[PDB]
């Protein structure tokens, strides 16, 4: 049933200060939310045994790393926010196997490099959120200039904070070719 | 029976050009948005009605409409049934319309009533929405397709009430708060449309869908040969025949009617029963999974009595007209109505509305005429009364008729095309015509005016259903066998 | 000192509108609680220094319970999903409601939101219908009673209606406007029409689509609007003589409530969330935006009411899925 630790209800589970990913949530809900939580380590197949999450929310934790393909079981998840928290590491296959988010948000994580080609697979994709970053726009980051300036999705406006010769200019407006580094 | 069975929709989406603007000119989403509705509206259909909604075709028009699609939802419904009987060539039980414009009525969208598995009127159309609005519309114009309406005489009596008194019942007019449930007085209607004949193409399982396979859909595609579906409910049945979508050693099926226990159930067992006098009971196979696809007597036929010919697996007669217009205890009036008021008569029997002279209708036969019924109520069970209700009286007869409407132009006051006016004889339009002017197809018989070398009965599909141990194509060679 | 919210009281009901209003020198409370159809009034203990119930009225599903004093005189406006909407008068003779109007069921069918207003002392209600059948009707008061003026969107799922009084300017006078939000469609601005008496020149809001609520507040004289989305980005407008210009976007993750709220001379503007935590927002009158101030922990918050007693500041939150709450402002 419903952790201690979480406040749910019908169809929503709030896990405050949760300190491991809960696994006999009810499969009734189709929205667990997890803010200022304890554990610092999303690891494969944490989310197989709630089939029926819509909808996944992160907010004001603080990650290490997420591991490898991490959203397994999740074959409805349509929104995706990892936002607010502070991740030091995020993997390339993380989002494998989400044939069906139409919304994905990483805003306010401070990230400050993403790795290549990890919103592939991600054909329903119909909006990308990364406000709030401060990415690095040098060598390492051609892919998301050529996808940011090849997807469809509605991706808001995003800056760049790397190199001192790439300063507050969107990264939409960024060349595959030039890159100084 | 016909109410454990499980019913599958095939169901092929149309989207016309407003809706392609309205997803940023991409068909890709247009597609996505489309499959999710059908989805959530399978969702809904799957708990209660036991039927599967399933897409099975899709076409979008990212050029432009192929008709002018008006505002009034029933003239879009007209066009878009024309369009579909000309162009629309895939094979499906109903064709719905995705518009992504307004429609400027109360109603968002609309639907031929009882009107599945017809290529004239199996279809309707619908109005851009949030997907789980637009799942809720799609939703109700199915349920009409397949026979569910709104009983005004029953909600207004108050026979039956939606147990939801906040989101309201799918029937009703839909607000911000959503329905999610059929009243009781619905799964009723679709069961009664079902005995009666109707929705005889929902018996087949699809086999090609528009989703790439998955291990525990349901549906056995290509490549696979079992699939029971989901493992919760796998356990029920088939959990000893297929696992993981493979076959379990020795093992002939993994779910079915015409099979139990993993093995052919042997060949002239029944699957199908027959619901009424124009089905065909349905026998297994003996190397089929699926019990075969539910077959009925060819249009033409006779139905309960001499008083109905079948026409879809359905009889057709006066007296369930009145029925399914007025109500249950409404009985088709005696033929004196019909002779001593059809012939001369003005707004209590004729056989036309002409504003000249009404109709003087020939004594000929004058059963196609008015629909004159007996303990008629104030209200119809649906449509709309165009005027007020007829009231007409060695015997007394109590006579009553009216002049219900519906999405259609056809008058349901009176007499459908179709109903036997005498023997060999039946209605159209307001004529009473004989059999030959329906233009009838036959099975092949051996004999002079029979019916599949006189033993068998001509199925829908224009197939002799031969009878016992007639292996022969036209009923013609008895086999002795077991 | 710095100011915050510190929760008061748990009220162990679910509800969709709280609503407060002035009676005879009294301040009281209404609460809209939808599952058992009941308008809850709640009325200031002086002695136990708590909300005490003061009375009931007993519906089927209720939405929304307006009061309006007109004239020393208490009527309240109940909407309902089913049985349809009722007016009803408080008698202060035999201190009950009684019921002395009935909407009609054809007109007024799906209500969603109503908003009161006052155009050169005339009594209005505007009901917003959130079906295609019904239409979002105003009525006005003659005296006696509530009757029909004005259907503005006919064939719309409105679902708000936001009575504003803002500038057009090649003017300087400030005009009665209507704001309705409908379901997949852009919000929509209604003039006042002095002559014909009439809200006219339907007008829509650019670039913000499927809009919930729209809710406006005034900054020295400058009027804004918040715009409530549930899924995706509720903004911050301001308007700019003839239209509305961009301010600030905020995430929305299960929002159906923007409400901005004014206490003791400060602009607050707290955004809900179904899904995380309920967001207050403070106005940074140097940058002109608002900027984060706390966090509420509500479940499924659908309005936020602020009262004002004897120099006490309490601010409602009504919980769809939980309890309502009530916080104090110290
Ligand atoms: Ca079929
Ligand atoms: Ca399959
Ligand atoms: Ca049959
Ligand atoms: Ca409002």
């Amino acid at each position: 049933k419903c952790p201690a630790v979480c406040t749910c209800t019908k169809d929503n589970a709030l896990c405050e200060n949760a300190r491991s990913i809960p696994r006999t949530v009810p499969p009734d809900v189709i929205s667990l939310s997890f803010v200022r939580s304890g554990f610092t380590e999303i690891s494969e197949g944490s989310f197989l045994f709630t089939p029926s999450l819509q909808l996944l929310l992160f907010t004001s934790n603080s990650f290490d790393v997420i591991s490898d393909d991490a959203f397994i079981g999740l074959p409805h998840l349509e929104y995706l926010f990892i936002e607010n928290n502070n991740i030091k590491s995020i993997s390339r296959h993380t989002f494998r196997g989400l044939k069906s988010l139409i919304h994905l948000s990483l805003a306010n994580n401070n990230l400050q490099t993403l790795p290549k080609d990890i919103f592939k697979g991600l054909d329903s994709l119909t909006n990308v959120d990364l406000r709030g970053n401060s990415f690095n726009c040098d060598c390492k980051l051609k892919w998301l200039v050529e996808w940011l300036g090849h997807t469809n999705a509605t991706v808001e406006d995003i800056y760049c904070e790397g190199p001192p010769e790439y300063k507050k200019r969107k990264i939409n407006s960024l060349s595959s070719k030039d890159f100084d580094c | 029976n016909v109410e454990e069975e499980t019913k599958y929709i095939e169901l092929m989406i149309v989207n016309d050009h407003l809706m392609f603007k309205k997803h940023r000119l991409s068909v890709v989403h247009t597609n996505t948005y489309a499959k999710s509705v059908v989805n959530m509206a399978d969702l809904i259909y799957k708990d209660q009605l036991k039927t599967r909604i399933v897409l099975v075709a899709m076409e979008t028009w990212a050029t432009d409409n192929k008709f002018a699609i008006s505002e009034n939802p029933l003239i879009t419904l007209r066009e878009f049934m024309k369009y579909r009987r000309d162009f629309i060539k895939e094979k499906s039980d109903a064709v719905h319309l995705f518009s992504g414009s307004q429609f400027e009525s109360s109603r968002s969208g609309a639907a031929y009533i009882g009107g599945i598995c017809s290529l004239l009127k199996g279809g309707g159309v619908n109005e851009f929405g949030k997907t789980d609005l637009m799942a809720v519309t799609l939703a109700q114009s199915l349920a009409h397709n397949i026979g569910i309406i709104s009983d005004k005489r029953k909600l207004a009596s108050g026979e039956c009430k939606c147990e939801d008194t906040w989101s309201g019942c799918i029937m009703g007019d839909t607000g911000y708060y959503l329905p999610k449930k059929f009243t009781q007085c619905n799964i009723e209607e679709y069961h009664d449309f079902l005995n009666s004949g109707g929705g005889a193409c929902l018996f087949n399982k699809p086999s090609k869908l528009l989703d790439p396979p998955e291990c525990g859909n349901g549906f056995i595609e290509t490549g696979e040969e079992c699939d029971c579906g989901t493992p919760a409910e796998c356990v029920l049945e088939g959990a000893e025949c297929c696992k993981k979508c493979t076959l379990t050693q020795d093992s002939q099926c993994s779910d079915g009617l015409c099979c139990k226990k993993c093995k052919f159930q042997p060949m002239g067992t029944v699957c199908r029963e027959a619901v009424n006098d124009c089905d065909i009971r349905e026998t297994c196979s003996g190397n089929s999974s699926q019990c075969a696809p539910n077959i009925h007597k060819m249009d033409g036929y006779s139905c309960d009595g001499v008083q109905g010919i079948c026409f879809g697996g359905r009889c057709k007669t006066r007296d369930r007209q009145c029925k399914y217009i007025w109500g249950q205890k409404v009985t088709a009036s005696d033929k004196y109505c019909y002779e001593k008021l059809n012939i001369e008569g003005t707004e209590k029997g004729n056989c036309g509305k002409d504003k000249d002279t009404w109709i003087q209708c020939n004594k000929r036969d004058v059963l196609c005429g008015y629909l004159l019924c007996t303990n008629i109520g104030n209200i119809p069970r649906l449509g709309e009364l165009d005027g007020e209700i007829t009231s007409t009286l060695g015997r007394t007869l109590n006579c009553s008729g009216g002049h219900v409407k519906l999405e259609e132009d056809v008058d349901l006051g009176y007499v459908e095309d179709g109903t036997p006016c005498g023997p060999q004889m039946m209605c159209l339009e307001h004529r009473c015509l004989p059999v030959a002017s329906f233009n009838f197809s036959t099975c092949l018989s051996s004999k002079e005016g029979t019916i599949c070398s006189g033993n068998g009965v001509c199925s829908n599909e224009l197939k002799c259903v031969c009878n016992r141990h007639w292996i022969g194509s036209d009923c013609n060679t008895y086999f002795p066998h077991n």
